């Protein structure tokens, strides 16, 4: 006998939230911890995440089989209306927002009726995007770029980036990127000119990519191909969803510099540490980056796993408090339709749950929202030494905001004032040079932020140079490199 | 022989001379 | 909804080169996406600055 | 399409422009200077000195300029010009001074006392 039931309610492209969702019930049900002596069951239902109707009548029929609580993993376009539904039923939403296509997300923006009780709780953090990619453009000191995005991002998104760019007097460019990219480009250079396509150029030195990695990726290469960019470009890529193979292909197709901004997940270290959290074993699967299946998941796949953990500790709080209310059947657009009567205490012991999970800690603030997000900032570099590749350049997140900004040399002297002057002797040998030569040295210093150590050159003079072309004094030690740069005035 | 602090250093001294930075270090050894 | 058309008309027939778009909170920016693919092609410099519903303090901020 | 309009005899109010509609469509018709300087009073004068620099300059030839931005509606930037020279024939090879930052385009226009 099963008193523990949940539904489930997923997109017709959220085939892969379906399987990390039985995934992580089965793992639970293995856990011999939590939930001791009852096993969770299921069930789930597709839907065309466009038909809102059909969204609200596949859930209402969830909810007359009987459930705990409903899962959501889907759009902006029937969030609304399972939302407005799971207040009317009582029944706990936990809700996780898919982006279109890779596309960013943005905010719903359904702005749900305040008047009643709310019974979703948003799984995923609050969209960051705008902060972070203000904070990075301010650390370039970008003064003038052009916004790419892609023909499923919803603008609003960036709304307030594009205030505070526009209070700062900069000039920012917007451009949607058509999905079909070749005729976009081919139409531009048909009907432009040399000196508009200058203009176009001097544009696309400066740009932020806000769009699906695949669109990305394409954008660039047929940019880079029509030598509509080149080696002084710098483009930042902004999207919580760029997997490992993503970004080595927007590095592997791009020329000049590219900084990367994604999302990740502060998970244990250790190899032991993370396929466990605590005594909860993960499927190897989800959690051993090694694995193929690991490294293809979605981020929404992450959030559904810590989603079903922590309804689990949830229903065994309530179990082992004796405050269980058991599960009914609802009906939807009935004359005696009525909430479920257990609903309310459910909703506030999941409310202030909190789990260790897949994207790091789950748990949701007052405002019924997970707080918890994490953004890694990653950047192009080259030598001939090195070729081309990737770093990681800092960390971002709401609390701490940005982290991780984005030698000593031997210098030989010779003493000859006023250029050289000794301020400072201490036992009888200079510490503190001051003169016209050593405060130019001084603005070099600290301008290209380099450390220094002075020496004295072995006769404080430049000598004279010994037969066969061999060189003493200060001169010597630059030729036999024995001092990486010379202070002094040295004709 | 051979640096790459050479380019900086060329830019630095062009810069602190535009500046008048350099203008003002002639007048404090030189009045 | 020709609001886009409509505006892209007007400013035209003006000659307009550089202006400001303000827009309401409500205001749904989509709206005037095409427009400003427009004025962008065409090489104007057009600002966006949303009006909030209190006017005084975004003014007295200024 | 409404539009203001204004005189001392009819004053504020506003009339009827034109039309638009989807088939017919409209119906009814309806720089900032660089400037290179070389400094030397009173021609050109510094009137504040920020880090041994001047920030703020006055004098004769910069009232002038203001007289000739007013006019044209220009703005303008003044930089000092690095070599502190005006320019004269160089045989030597590059135009130094005032005259060499323009032959080399660094300025659109010199205000200075060059001869």
């Amino acid at each position: 006998d099963s008193i523990i039931h949940i539904g489930a309610i997923f997109d017709e492209s959220a085939k892969k939230d379906d399987e990390v969702f039985r995934t992580a019930v089965g793992d639970l049900n293995q856990n011999e911890e939590i939930l001791q002596t009852e096993k969770i069951t299921f069930s789930v239902t597709f839907v065309d995440g466009n038909n809102p109707f059909q969204a609200v009548q596949e859930a209402c029929e969830l909810m007359n089989q009987g459930i705990l609580a409903l899962v959501s993993s889907i759009g902006c376009t029937s969030a609304g209306s399972l939302q407005s539904l799971a207040d009317a039923m009582h029944i706990p939403h936990l809700f996780i927002q898919r982006s279109t296509a890779g596309t960013p997300r943005s905010g719903c923006g359904l702005t749900r009726s305040n008047r009643n009780d709310d019974y979703t709780l948003s799984v995923r953090p609050p969209v960051y995007l705008n902060e972070v990619i203000l904070r990075v453009v301010t650390e370039y000191a970008w003064q003038k770029f052009i916004i790419f995005y892609d023909s499923e991002y919803d603008i609003r998104g960036i709304q307030e980036f594009l205030d505070k760019v526009s209070q700062q007097g900069m000039d920012v460019a917007l451009q949607k990127v058509e999905n079909n990219i070749n005729k976009m480009i081919t139409t531009l250079f048909d009907t432009m000119r040399i000196e508009e396509l200058n203009r176009y150029r001097d544009t696309l030195r400066r740009a932020i990519l806000v769009m699906n990695p695949a669109t990305a990726k394409s954008f660039i290469s047929e940019v880079v191909e029509t030598n509509l960019v080149a080696f002084d470009c710098h483009w930042i890529i902004i999207n919580e969803e760029i997997n490992d193979v993503d970004v080595q292909e927007l590095v592997r197709r791009s020329i000049g510099r590219l900084t990367i901004i994604r999302q990740t997940f502060p998970v244990p270290q250790n190899i032991s540490q993370r396929c466990f959290r605590g005594n909860h074993r993960i499927s190897s699967t989800l959690c051993d980056p090694k694995d193929p299946f690991a490294q293809n998941m979605e981020i929404s796949n992450l959030y559904i796993y810590d989603t079903v953990l922590l309804l689990a500790n949830a229903f065994h709080k309530k179990l082992q408090d004796r405050k269980w209310h058991s599960m009914a059947s609802l009906s939807c657009i009935r004359k005696n339709s009525k909430p479920w009567q257990g609903g309310r205490s459910m909703l506030e012991t999941i409310k202030k749950g909190g789990v260790n999970g897949l994207t790091g800690d789950l748990e949701f603030g007052e405002n019924g929202g997970n707080p918890n997000v994490h953004f890694e900032i990653l950047g192009t570099n080259y030598g001939e030494e090195l070729g081309r590749g990737v770093r990681k350049l800092g960390c971002w997140n709401p609390v701490t905001g940005l982290n991780g900004s984005l030698v000593v040399l031997r210098v030989v002297t010779v003493l000859e004032e006023p250029f050289v002057m000794v301020s400072e002797n201490v036992l009888g040998k200079p510490k503190k040079y001051q003169g016209f030569s050593i405060d130019v040295l001084d603005a070099l210093s600290n301008y290209l932020g380099f450390n220094y150590e002075i020496y004295v050159a072995p006769d404080h003079k430049y000598g004279s140079p010994q037969e066969d072309g061999t060189w003493n004094g200060l001169v010597g030690e630059l030729v036999f490199k024995r001092a990486d740069i010379g202070i002094s005035a040295l004709t | 022989h051979g640096s790459p602090y050479r380019d900086v250093f060329s830019q630095r001294i062009l810069e602190l001379q535009q500046s008048g930075d350099m203008d003002i270090l002639k007048h404090k050894w030189w009045p």
